[PDB]
RNA sequence: ACCCGGUGAAAUUGAACUGGCCGUGAAGAUGCGGCCUACCCGUGGCAGGACGAAAAGACCCCGUGGAGCUUUACUGCAGCC
RNA sequence: GGAUGACCCCAGGCGGUAGGGGAGCGUUCCCGAUGCCGAUGAAGGCCGACCCGCGAGGGCGGCUGGAGGUAAGGGAAGUGC
RNA sequence: GCUGGGGCUAGGAGUGAAAAGCUAACCGAGCCCGGAGAUAGCUGGUUCUCCCCGAAAUGACUUUAGGGUCAGCCUCAGGCG
RNA sequence: CUGUUGGGAAGCAGCGCCAGAGAGGGUGAAAGCCCCGUAGGCGAAAGGUGGGGGGAUAGGUGAGGGUACCCGAGUACCCCGUGGUUCGUGGAGCCAUGGGGGAAUCUGGGCGGACCACCGCCUAAGGCUAAGUACUCCGGGUGACCGAUAGCGCACCAGUACCGUGAGGGAAAGGUGAAAAGAACCCCGGGAGGGGAGUGAAAUAGAGCCUGAAACCGUGGGCUUACAAGCAGUCACGGCCCCGAGGGGUUGUGGCGUGCCUAUUGAAGCAUGAGCCGGCGACUCACGGUCGUGGGCGAGCUUAAGCCGUUGAGGCGGAGGCGUAGGGAAACCGAGUCCGAACAGGGCGCAGCGGCCGCAAAGUCCGCGGCCGUGGACCCGAAACCGGGC
RNA sequence: GGGGGGAACCUGGGGAACUGAAACAUCUCAGUACCCAGAGGAGAGGAAAGAGAAAUCGACUCCCUGAGUAGCGGCGAGCGA
């Protein structure tokens, strides 16, 4: 049958016009209070996934 | 719901067909569970016989073996011809067998 | 041309390759498997697009954003799709949300809103919306804006 | 479409009958000539259009 | 048990034209090397070898295998309050 | 070189497990086939020191057999131990 | 005490002067049919031919360590030159 | 119809003929015209059906005006405990209800995802209702379905024999020939069996019957072997035998030489598996996805279910899906957009080849192929777990 | 009038586990397998105290689509209007 979208992607990734891969960056969920202005900014953006990953992610998103 | 058998006993065929193609004789026998008939004077096969009553010499006798039935076909008894068979109703409303050359009946 | 003159052209019919079938063929015992291991069983594997050994993976790593929704679902509102003024050319006349349906440009159920790619054109344009350089635009082509709703 | 005509051909070994909403490629391809109606002349064009 | 007449199994069996020593070899060789020894084929016997047969080691470990059992392991349910 | 595999010339590469790729053989079935091979002998079997093919295989001839088989070109798989 | 005949109690249940004994010739949970093609990151096995190329047994992480994900290394197609 | 070869004609040859019938099967081999059929037609006294045509019956039917009588009760409703739904306690409504409390009859009551207002929808606690849908014990039609280890477990006296106390398990086994013409009689023999005779086109078609492979056993012949060391072969030469400047069979001597498979760092290995032969035996299919590829169309491409047609004919159907625009959690804006106070900076985005004609191309559809996802998903294999029985 | 039978199909009353989550308990497998009651040539459902946002639709059943959407989910595996 129909392939199922991964939800679990599907709330944490984009993917581009280009077919790209962006999340939000990682580790400024909690323990922030030591950490520079520039780095708590800086994780504040999205970035774009490592080409293996990104493919892997797409997979689990057929119907985008 | 039976066999369907264009040939009677004991109406006059022609052997159409195998080594006895030609002979003209009468039909002795008709074996509808076999679709055979049995021919006079054709298909005649030697049967060995045991010493016995009937056959107190042994030997052999002659047998007429029996024939496909479709190896034969009436020689209609108006124009004297070999024909195949077809259905006429007559006045009464019962069906005979007729000529399919001139239309004679075959009973 | 015969029956017999029906060919497909080179390469619209490859034939497949069949694995476990000797040691002429290159695929033979193990059928290009390898040895052993998970991945060369019947079923092996588990899928490859998310599991790694074991670990918490790539995906799950990264963090949720946004909302995702809750019971009883998608809110209904008023949706937009929009055609830019290149796309209005082949259109003579007027152009209507219902004309630009039929064409294949705008997908039914979906608010027509006129974007500013392109050139305008001495169209009336019937439209539920305009972003500002697609108004200039056409209010400077002689083209008749027709906002709606 | 005349069906008279199709009943009086179709037992020929080298005839095949068809009404003209039946024509396809397999049928013409198979046979040698192509022999048609201008009433089936005229649903062909039909179709191709 | 052996011999003659009668009847006539079995596990096992890659194929075999299947010797000894001293070596070599996946580390204990009829099958490789070098030497020695040895005409062809059986019958009664003996069990050192064929890492002889039998049983996909019970020991041991491994599998995010299983089952029985236990308790102040976890979490439930009966029961009782 | 001739001119888009028309064949020739000269040159170089061509050990191989896991594995990637390419080209072929053969088996069953379908179109081709209302055809064509076939009792002056189908398929299958048994031989062959012959012919073609690198090879898988394909021919041909003799014997057996006694009623089926099936081309060029394509299609589909319960397709090779 | 032994014994015939007629009966009753069974599967997490019986029965047990207690051996986890026995419950139709293997009982730490009977048998049959079914869920069922349970599941097996394990062991085995995997069938025509020819041609070109051709590995790895490392790193990181892993209730991971004889299993995986990514990288490294092989191969094919298109592109660059 | 005839001639012909033949056991046999339907083959081959000559000369015809039918066809709304040249589907198919039979007949001594291969038949439109011999047979059974086929196309096209015809047919029920009796039983069953009758959803269609007709006829009966039941049944059915107004307006204002006033009145406020009635409109389904342990019900609604609220609370407790749960089920159902996409909803796993969630902001948790709705539908259902085991417990407790417990109304009103339209100015009544339920719902629109807590709740309240407003605005709308609908009438709970009585019942019935064809058709379109599902299934295949049964019947028929048709297969790029099987063809006796296959196909149902059973082509056959099979749910049998046999196994089990029982539930239950559960086989093997098809073919003489065109026709029995199934071999009178004689001979050896107790019989079995055979030799003759006889039949037959054929009898290693003789019933232990079509074909009749292989392992395995035997008889006869050629070459060879009793001083010889072996994975059994191979290379060379010689001898003998056979077919006729060559070839085949055989092997005395000499040279060389560690079975196959599997698993391994490494096997002839004294590590696995195999007595041997024959037959069965393992990478597939559906749907999705992703690349590549062969074609169609191209800012467009494409239908699904069904409907009509056909009876191995194809067409209709545009609902819908993919693509044509992106950015943002979103409101929203838009060739941009988001973060930001920004005209900052940054992220993610935005732009054919030849003479209007032509080719190509986004994209999309179908075919094919590689691989992925879901399914038992390459095949075989547990120890076990659960249900219902015995 | 009932009783009992009927290959599958249907409705109602009950209702697992292996397995998947690479352990496991919520979750999954699945209201599936199975047991039971009943129905019939079908069964169920059915004439709005409905849908849900259209100032709309208009019994129920069944197919396509909507859509792997909306949502649900140790927000895991998955589940899925
Ligand atoms: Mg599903
Ligand atoms: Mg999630
Ligand atoms: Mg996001
Ligand atoms: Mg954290
Ligand atoms: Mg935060
Ligand atoms: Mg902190
Ligand atoms: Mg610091
Ligand atoms: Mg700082
Ligand atoms: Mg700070
Ligand atoms: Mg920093
Ligand atoms: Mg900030
Ligand atoms: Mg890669
Ligand atoms: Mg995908
Ligand atoms: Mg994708
Ligand atoms: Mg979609
Ligand atoms: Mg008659
Ligand atoms: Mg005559
Ligand atoms: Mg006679
Ligand atoms: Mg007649
Ligand atoms: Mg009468
Ligand atoms: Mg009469
Ligand atoms: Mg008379
Ligand atoms: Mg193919
Ligand atoms: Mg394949
Ligand atoms: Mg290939
Ligand atoms: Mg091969
Ligand atoms: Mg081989
Ligand atoms: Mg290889
Ligand atoms: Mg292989
Ligand atoms: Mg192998
Ligand atoms: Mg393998
Ligand atoms: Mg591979
Ligand atoms: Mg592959
Ligand atoms: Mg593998
Ligand atoms: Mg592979
Ligand atoms: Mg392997
Ligand atoms: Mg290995
Ligand atoms: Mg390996
Ligand atoms: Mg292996
Ligand atoms: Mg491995
Ligand atoms: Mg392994
Ligand atoms: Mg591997
Ligand atoms: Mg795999
Ligand atoms: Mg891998
Ligand atoms: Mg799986
Ligand atoms: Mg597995
Ligand atoms: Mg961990
Ligand atoms: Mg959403
Ligand atoms: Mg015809
Ligand atoms: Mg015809
Ligand atoms: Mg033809
Ligand atoms: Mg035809
Ligand atoms: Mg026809
Ligand atoms: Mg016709
Ligand atoms: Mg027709
Ligand atoms: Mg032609
Ligand atoms: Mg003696
Ligand atoms: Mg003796
Ligand atoms: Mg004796
Ligand atoms: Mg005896
Ligand atoms: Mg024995
Ligand atoms: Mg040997
Ligand atoms: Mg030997
Ligand atoms: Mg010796
Ligand atoms: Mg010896
Ligand atoms: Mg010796
Ligand atoms: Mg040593
Ligand atoms: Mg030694
Ligand atoms: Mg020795
Ligand atoms: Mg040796
Ligand atoms: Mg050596
Ligand atoms: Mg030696
Ligand atoms: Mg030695
Ligand atoms: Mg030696
Ligand atoms: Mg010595
Ligand atoms: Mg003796
Ligand atoms: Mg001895
Ligand atoms: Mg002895
Ligand atoms: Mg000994
Ligand atoms: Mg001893
Ligand atoms: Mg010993
Ligand atoms: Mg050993
Ligand atoms: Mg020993
Ligand atoms: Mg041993
Ligand atoms: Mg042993
Ligand atoms: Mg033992
Ligand atoms: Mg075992
Ligand atoms: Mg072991
Ligand atoms: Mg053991
Ligand atoms: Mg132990
Ligand atoms: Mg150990
Ligand atoms: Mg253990
Ligand atoms: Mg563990
Ligand atoms: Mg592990
Ligand atoms: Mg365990
Ligand atoms: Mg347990
Ligand atoms: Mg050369
Ligand atoms: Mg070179
Ligand atoms: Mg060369
Ligand atoms: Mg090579
Ligand atoms: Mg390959
Ligand atoms: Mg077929
Ligand atoms: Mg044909
Ligand atoms: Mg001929
Ligand atoms: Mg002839
Ligand atoms: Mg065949
Ligand atoms: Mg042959
Ligand atoms: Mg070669
Ligand atoms: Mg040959
Ligand atoms: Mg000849
Ligand atoms: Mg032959
Ligand atoms: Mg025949
Ligand atoms: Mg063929
Ligand atoms: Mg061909
Ligand atoms: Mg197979
Ligand atoms: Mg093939
Ligand atoms: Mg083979
Ligand atoms: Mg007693
Ligand atoms: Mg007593
Ligand atoms: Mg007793
Ligand atoms: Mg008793
Ligand atoms: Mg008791
Ligand atoms: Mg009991
Ligand atoms: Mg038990
Ligand atoms: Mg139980
Ligand atoms: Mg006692
Ligand atoms: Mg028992
Ligand atoms: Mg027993
Ligand atoms: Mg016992
Ligand atoms: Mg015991
Ligand atoms: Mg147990
Ligand atoms: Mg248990
Ligand atoms: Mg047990
Ligand atoms: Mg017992
Ligand atoms: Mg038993
Ligand atoms: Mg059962
Ligand atoms: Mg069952
Ligand atoms: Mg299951
Ligand atoms: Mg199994
Ligand atoms: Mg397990
Ligand atoms: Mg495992
Ligand atoms: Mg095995
Ligand atoms: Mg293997
Ligand atoms: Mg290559
Ligand atoms: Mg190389
Ligand atoms: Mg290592
Ligand atoms: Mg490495
Ligand atoms: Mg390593
Ligand atoms: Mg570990
Ligand atoms: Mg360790
Ligand atoms: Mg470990
Ligand atoms: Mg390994
Ligand atoms: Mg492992
Ligand atoms: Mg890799
Ligand atoms: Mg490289
Ligand atoms: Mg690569
Ligand atoms: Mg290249
Ligand atoms: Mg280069
Ligand atoms: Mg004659
Ligand atoms: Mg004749
Ligand atoms: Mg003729
Ligand atoms: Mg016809
Ligand atoms: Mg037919
Ligand atoms: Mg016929
Ligand atoms: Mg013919
Ligand atoms: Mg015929
Ligand atoms: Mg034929
Ligand atoms: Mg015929
Ligand atoms: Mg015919
Ligand atoms: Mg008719
Ligand atoms: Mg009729
Ligand atoms: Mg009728
Ligand atoms: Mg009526
Ligand atoms: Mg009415
Ligand atoms: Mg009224
Ligand atoms: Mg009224
Ligand atoms: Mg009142
Ligand atoms: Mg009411
Ligand atoms: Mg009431
Ligand atoms: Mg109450
Ligand atoms: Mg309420
Ligand atoms: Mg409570
Ligand atoms: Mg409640
Ligand atoms: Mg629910
Ligand atoms: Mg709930
Ligand atoms: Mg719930
Ligand atoms: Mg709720
Ligand atoms: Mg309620
Ligand atoms: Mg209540
Ligand atoms: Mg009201
Ligand atoms: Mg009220
Ligand atoms: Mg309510
Ligand atoms: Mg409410
Ligand atoms: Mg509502
Ligand atoms: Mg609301
Ligand atoms: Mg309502
Ligand atoms: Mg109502
Ligand atoms: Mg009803
Ligand atoms: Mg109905
Ligand atoms: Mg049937
Ligand atoms: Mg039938
Ligand atoms: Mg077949
Ligand atoms: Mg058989
Ligand atoms: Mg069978
Ligand atoms: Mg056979
Ligand atoms: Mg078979
Ligand atoms: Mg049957
Ligand atoms: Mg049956
Ligand atoms: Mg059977
Ligand atoms: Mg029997
Ligand atoms: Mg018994
Ligand atoms: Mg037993
Ligand atoms: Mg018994
Ligand atoms: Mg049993
Ligand atoms: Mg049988
Ligand atoms: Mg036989
Ligand atoms: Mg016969
Ligand atoms: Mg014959
Ligand atoms: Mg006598
Ligand atoms: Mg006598
Ligand atoms: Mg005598
Ligand atoms: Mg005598
Ligand atoms: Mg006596
Ligand atoms: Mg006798
Ligand atoms: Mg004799
Ligand atoms: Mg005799
Ligand atoms: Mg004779
Ligand atoms: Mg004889
Ligand atoms: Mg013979
Ligand atoms: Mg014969
Ligand atoms: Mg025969
Ligand atoms: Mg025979
Ligand atoms: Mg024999
Ligand atoms: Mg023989
Ligand atoms: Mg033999
Ligand atoms: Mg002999
Ligand atoms: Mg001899
Ligand atoms: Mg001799
Ligand atoms: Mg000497
Ligand atoms: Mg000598
Ligand atoms: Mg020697
Ligand atoms: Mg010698
Ligand atoms: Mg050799
Ligand atoms: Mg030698
Ligand atoms: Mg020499
Ligand atoms: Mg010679
Ligand atoms: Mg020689
Ligand atoms: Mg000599
Ligand atoms: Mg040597
Ligand atoms: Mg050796
Ligand atoms: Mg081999
Ligand atoms: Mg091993
Ligand atoms: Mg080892
Ligand atoms: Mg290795
Ligand atoms: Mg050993
Ligand atoms: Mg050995
Ligand atoms: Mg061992
Ligand atoms: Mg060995
Ligand atoms: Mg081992
Ligand atoms: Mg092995
Ligand atoms: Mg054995
Ligand atoms: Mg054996
Ligand atoms: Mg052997
Ligand atoms: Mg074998
Ligand atoms: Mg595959
Ligand atoms: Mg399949
Ligand atoms: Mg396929
Ligand atoms: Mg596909
Ligand atoms: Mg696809
Ligand atoms: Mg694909
Ligand atoms: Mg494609
Ligand atoms: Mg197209
Ligand atoms: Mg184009
Ligand atoms: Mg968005
Ligand atoms: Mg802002
Ligand atoms: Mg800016
Ligand atoms: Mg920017
Ligand atoms: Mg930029
Ligand atoms: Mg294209
Ligand atoms: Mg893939
Ligand atoms: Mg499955
Ligand atoms: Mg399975
Ligand atoms: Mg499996
Ligand atoms: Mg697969
Ligand atoms: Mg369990
Ligand atoms: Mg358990
Ligand atoms: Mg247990
Ligand atoms: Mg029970
Ligand atoms: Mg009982
Ligand atoms: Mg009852
Ligand atoms: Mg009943
Ligand atoms: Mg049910
Ligand atoms: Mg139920
Ligand atoms: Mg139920
Ligand atoms: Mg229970
Ligand atoms: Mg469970
Ligand atoms: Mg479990
Ligand atoms: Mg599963
Ligand atoms: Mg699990
Ligand atoms: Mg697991
Ligand atoms: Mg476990
Ligand atoms: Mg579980
Ligand atoms: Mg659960
Ligand atoms: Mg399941
Ligand atoms: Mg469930
Ligand atoms: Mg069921
Ligand atoms: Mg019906
Ligand atoms: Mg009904
Ligand atoms: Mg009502
Ligand atoms: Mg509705
Ligand atoms: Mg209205
Ligand atoms: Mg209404
Ligand atoms: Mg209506
Ligand atoms: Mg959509
Ligand atoms: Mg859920
Ligand atoms: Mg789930
Ligand atoms: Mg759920
Ligand atoms: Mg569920
Ligand atoms: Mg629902
Ligand atoms: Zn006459």
């Amino acid at each position: 049958p129909k392939m199922k979208t991964h939800k679990g992607a599907k709330k944490r990734v984009k993917i581009t016009a280009s077919g790209k891969v962006v999340a939000m960056k990682t580790g400024k969920r909690h323990l922030n209070w030591q950490k520079s202005g520039k780095e708590i900014r800086q994780k504040g953006r999205k970035f774009v996934l490592a080409k293996p990953e990104a493919e892997r992610i797409k997979l689990l998103l057929p119907y985008e | 719901m039976r066999v369907k058998m264009h040939v009677k006993k004991g109406d006059t065929v022609l052997v159409a067909s195998g080594k006895y193609k030609g002979r003209v004789g009468k039909v002795k026998e008709v074996l509808p569970k076999k679709y055979a008939v049995i021919v006079e004077g054709v298909n005649i096969v030697k049967k060995a016989v045991r010493v016995s009553p009937k056959y107190p010499q042994g030997g052999f006798i002659e047998k007429e073996a029996p024939l496909h039935a479709s190896k034969v076909r009436p020689i209609c008894p108006a124009c004297g011809k070999p024909t195949r068979v077809r259905k006429k109703f007559l006045e009464n409303g019962k069906k005979i067998r007729v000529c399919a050359k001139c239309g004679g009946a075959l009973d | 041309m015969k029956l017999s003159d029906l060919r497909p052209n080179p390469g619209a019919n490859k034939r497949r390759k069949r694995v476990g079938r000797g040691p002429g063929s290159g695929h033979g015992k193990t059928a290009t498997r390898g040895h052993k291991g998970q991945k060369s069983r019947s079923g092996g594997l588990k899928d490859p697009r998310r599991f790694e050994g074991g670990r918490s993976t790539t995906l799950m790593r990264l963090p949720k954003r946004g909302m995702q929704g809750q019971v009883p679902g998608e809110i209904k509102r008023p949706r937009y799709q929009g055609v830019n003024l290149k796309d209005l050319a082949r259109f003579e006349g007027e152009v209507t949300p219902e004309l630009l349906v039929r064409a294949g440009l705008l997908k039914k159920g979906y608010r027509l809103k006129i974007l500013g790619e392109g050139e305008a054109k001495p169209l009336k344009v019937v439209a539920h919306a305009f972003s500002k350089s697609a108004l200039e635009k056409l209010k400077a082509a002689g083209g008749e804006p027709v906002l709606l709703e | 479409g005349n069906e008279l005509v199709r009943r009086a051909a179709r037992n020929l070994p080298w005839v095949v009958t068809l009404a003209p909403e039946g024509l396809n490629v397999y049928d013409i391809v198979r046979t040698e000539r192509l022999v048609m109606d201008l009433d089936a002349w005229e649903v062909f064009q039909n179709r191709i259009g």
